[PDB]
RNA sequence: UUAAUAGGGACGGUCGGGGGCAUCAGUAUUCAAUUGUCAGAGGUGAAAUUCUUGGAUUUAUUGAAGACUAACUACUGCGAAAGCAUUUGCCAAGGACGUUUUCAUUAAUCAAGAACGAAUAGGGAUCGGGUGGUGUUUUUUUAAUGACCCACU
């Protein structure tokens, strides 16, 4: 897809991807927890992040409504919507994208970048 | 051929702003002297740590004289100090290498300057004669 | 399908302009596309849905080429046919000095271009030494001639030699 | 297109240090405030040293071919 | 649609060598080439003489099943003379002719 | 591509190796810039080991009035440096179909690109070749998680 | 903007060496 | 008594296809081996010499040996000259620039002799350094190194 940044890396890290999902993976069997399989979304090296993590976190959100826009736009078959994070206490605004495919399975995406670490340790 | 100097200012007194005296100089050069630092690096840390135009302002004598009052005079004037280190250091890299042709053209044009300068100092009798560099 | 592209210093730039419908009525004999991209620099030669013949694409990266070696466009023109074979020798590559390479390469070019032309009159071709190349266009044969002449000049062999040898040989030929 | 007695100083800032009619300096000093103390050290516009503060022992400015880099901890007084 | 080859014609100076292989290149088919197809030891880069063992080459290919075919010129290469030869154009001109099929092709001189 | 493993009127290959055509290199090179390359010798996660070469080109930038625009014989350094540290750190990572996954939108140019652009800024930078010698094992186990 | 941005990113660099 | 638009020396960022050692890469040539294959391959204006069914030539896979840095590569750079083009590391040497550091006539030119080598004043463009900027660009990162635009030397 394009994007105003090019992709630089897409990282499948579910459990379902190493194997160790205690359910198989089932076609539409939402019901067990261990159905969404977790994806970082990595964009390229660019100085398009702020320095201030609910702007970045609400950047790469807004990110994600844009690839929502195309994915919506053409990939009519996939299904998605937006979910919280709350699994990183305080980080109140790490909002995943939740991909349904006509496989049955069920993605989520969350957007790595490098100007993550910077701020935490700066925290 | 390339042209590069220093100019030294029109008028020899100076700064009428500078707050201290030579006293507060004269002891800084000594500690500076018997720290071990050469009479040309000492001009280089005067200026730029300190606010000093030039040293032979502030104080009617030479860097050199006040060195040579105070008993901190070297063996040999300071240029010639590197001229000997020079000469030795190319030859410790001639030791090592016996390809460099290239170094060995530049060995006589370090002992014609050494010879020229030792005829001059040791007529002025800084140095005592039959000295001799080898 | 297939497509080929080269690129030009700017001292040809301005004369190519001058010269590209003349390109584009040439190159559109045969069905062939071109583009002329200023902001590279660069002619591109490409082959359509429409095309008759393929191996005439090759023909068309030669002309390009020789579009990058100066040679009038007029003189340019004659590697689209079938009988005209192409050469581009580069001769940058024999001499570290420029000096000696100015000397071989005046010896080659001889007094006033004479020298050079009567090579032309004994190999019936067209040569160009296009700075650091010879650029030569002609007969199959005549490309075996230049090559071994300008092969042997750029090395201590002299041109008088060769004149000789080609000027006894057309003349015995002549029998 | 000028005579040798007196030009403008347009026309002579514009020389080189040497050709000048009276040969003089371009350099300067300058007063150095860095927050870490209150105290002002008068530092020459080229370096050639790493030059410290007096008591607060960090940096001043550092040392280029030309003139020095004063490391951003600084307003300053040209005299 | 087809089954495919390469065709690696590799025109020198006085020879002309054309032999279709496999998609692989380890495989070979119908290597015969120019030389051959008349003998003088003169006309051996003869475009007429590659007109004949292309018809030839491109006759027993059709035969074993091969239809569609990249083809890669090659010239004598490194410090040769780096031109396509004479037996090149029509050699090319004359197995496209005979019902082949051709697309997609490239150059494979050593230029180093 | 190079052959693997063979089932009956089917046979699995494995990547080799990737190269430019001759074409396409030299359609680049041109006159009054500078060629700068860069050649590594790094292992994958899986212990491939792999040399891959690189090239890099100068442009002019918008505005110039010279009708170089070269380097200064000590940015090169500069600029072989910074495509060194950034290819080490692409390969060892989600074996090499992952990487062969990065090489055909070839997002690693851009890598190069947004780094190296505060020295000199840069024109076509691609890789150019890879090339392998130090395969460790027949290993039919990983092979077949890749086929449908 | 830009120049308060220098003055606190280098207030962390009053603690960045002290 | 001054510190030469006399000369020597120190320091700072640099520059250089300058030099020495050591190391890495690249295709091409040749040789050898394996595989597909089987009548010519080379060469010249031909002719001839040579190789060849124990398979020449071509093709795909390797290993070996020596050699050199192909487009970029310039009326540009470096070196006193003869000369100098792959990456990287080490060892010193050198020039210009900058300098309000330092010595104080320490200077220049050249038989004999040695090392190394067959043996008048403007204009435009360009290289390196420095200075300035009613300046731009990389900056959805806060800064900044850096390239660029123009002036000055």
């Amino acid at each position: 897809m394009k994007l105003p940044l090019s992709v630089k890396s897409i990282l499948p890290v579910g459990s379902a991807f190493r194997y160790t999902s205690l359910c198989q993976p089932v076609p539409f069997a939402y019901s067990d927890p261990d159905f969404f399989q977790d994806v970082i979304l990595e964009f390229e090296t660019s100085p398009k992040w702020p320095d201030e993590i609910t702007s970045l976190e609400k950047a790469k959100t807004a990110f994600l409504l844009k690839i929502q826009e195309e994915l919506s736009a053409n990939s009519s078959t996939y299904r998605s919507f937006f979910s919280r994070d709350e699994s990183i206490p305080y980080n109140l605004e790490i909002v995943t994208l939740n991909i349904l495919t006509p496989e049955g399975y069920g993605f989520k995406f969350r957007v790595l970048t490098e100007r993550d670490e910077i701020l935490y340790l700066r925290a | 051929k390339g042209i590069s100097s220093s100019a030294i200012p029109y008028s020899r007194n100076a700064p009428a702003w500078f707050k201290l005296s030579s006293e507060s100089v004269i002891e800084q050069i000594v500690k500076y002297a018997r720290k071990g630092l050469t009479p040309s690096q000492i001009g280089v840390l005067l200026r730029d740590a300190h606010g000093v135009t030039q040293a032979r302002v502030i104080t009617g004598n030479k860097i050199m004289r006040i060195l040579k009052s105070n008993g901190l005079a070297p063996e040999i004037p300071e240029d010639l100090y590197y001229l000997i280190k020079k000469a030795v250091s190319v030859r410790k890299h001639l030791e090592r290498n016996r390809k460099d042709k290239d170094a060995k053209f530049r060995l006589i044009l370090i002992e014609s300057r050494i010879h020229r300068l030792a005829r001059y100092y040791r007529t002025v009798a800084v140095l005592p004669p039959n000295w001799k560099y080898e | 399908e297939s497509s080929f592209m080269t690129l030009f210093p700017k001292y040809r730039e301005s004369y190519l302009k001058t010269i590209w419908n003349d390109v584009t009525r040439a190159l559109d004999k045969h069905n062939i596309a071109c583009v002329l991209d200023l902001v590279e620099g660069s002619m591109t030669v490409k082959t359509t849905r429409k095309t008759y013949d393929p191996a005439i694409i090759l023909k068309a990266r030669d002309l390009i080429k020789l579009l990058a070696r100066s040679v009038p466009f007029p003189q340019a023109v004659k590697i689209l046919q079938d009988d005209m074979a192409c050469d581009v020798i580069k001769i940058g590559n024999f001499v570290t000095n420029k000096e000696r390479f100015v000397k071989r390469r005046q010896r080659l070019v001889g007094p006033n271009g004479n020298t050079l032309k009567a090579l032309e009159l004994l190999t019936k071709c067209y040569i160009l030494v296009q700075g650091n190349t010879v650029s030569a266009m002609g007969p199959f044969k005549g490309l075996k001639e230049v090559r071994r002449v300008v092969e042997d000049c750029m090395k201590n062999i002299h041109p008088i030699y060769h004149i000789k040898e080609l000027m006894i040989k057309r003349e015995l030929a002549k029998r | 297109v000028q005579d040798l007695l007196h030009p403008t100083a347009a026309s002579e800032a514009r020389k080189h240090k040497l050709k000048t009619l009276v040969q003089g300096p371009r350099s300067y000093f300058l007063d150095v405030k860095c927050p870490g103390c209150l105290n002002i050290t008068t530092v020459f516009s080229h370096a050639q040293t790493a030059v410290t503060c007096e008591s607060c022992s960090t940096i001043l400015c550092t040392p280029t071919g030309g003139k020095a880099k004063l490391s951003e901890g600084t307003s300053f007084r040209r005299k | 649609s087809q089954v495919f080859g390469v065709a690696r014609i590799y025109a020198s100076f006085n020879d002309t060598f054309v032999h279709v292989t496999d998609l692989s290149g380890k495989e070979t088919i119908a290597r015969v080439t120019g030389g051959m197809k008349v003998k003088a030891d003169r006309d051996e880069s003869s475009p007429y003489a590659a007109m004949l063992a292309a018809q030839d080459v491109a006759a027993k290919c059709k035969e074993v099943g091969i239809t569609a075919v990249h083809v890669k010129i090659r010239a004598t290469g490194g410090t040769r003379t780096k031109t396509p030869g004479p037996g090149g154009q029509a050699a090319l001109r004359a197995l496209a002719r005979s019902g082949l099929r051709i697309g997609r092709i490239e150059d494979v001189t050593p230029v180093p | 591509l190079r052959v693997d493993e063979v089932q009956g009127k089917n046979l699995l290959t494995n990547f080799h190796g990737m190269d430019f055509t001759t074409d396409k290199l030299r359609s680049m090179v041109r006159k009054w810039q500078t060629l700068i390359e860069a050649n590594v010798t790094v292992k994958t996660s899986d212990d491939y080991v792999l040399r891959i070469f690189a090239i890099a080109f100068t442009r002019k930038q918008a505005n110039q009035v010279k009708r170089h625009s070269y380097a200064q014989s000590s940015h090169i350094r500069a600029i072989r440096k910074v495509i060194s540290e950034i290819l080490t750190k692409e390969v060892q990572g989600s074996t090499l179909a992952q990487l062969t996954s990065k090489l055909i939108p070839e997002v690693i140019n851009k890598e190069i690109e947004n780094a190296t652009k505060d020295i000199f800024p840069l024109q076509n930078i691609h890789v150019r070749k890879v090339k392998l010698l130090k395969q460790p094992k027949f290993d039919v186990g990983a092979l077949m998680a890749l086929h449908g | 903007q830009e120049d308060v941005q220098s003055s606190i990113v280098d207030e962390d660099g009053f603690t960045l060496v002290v």
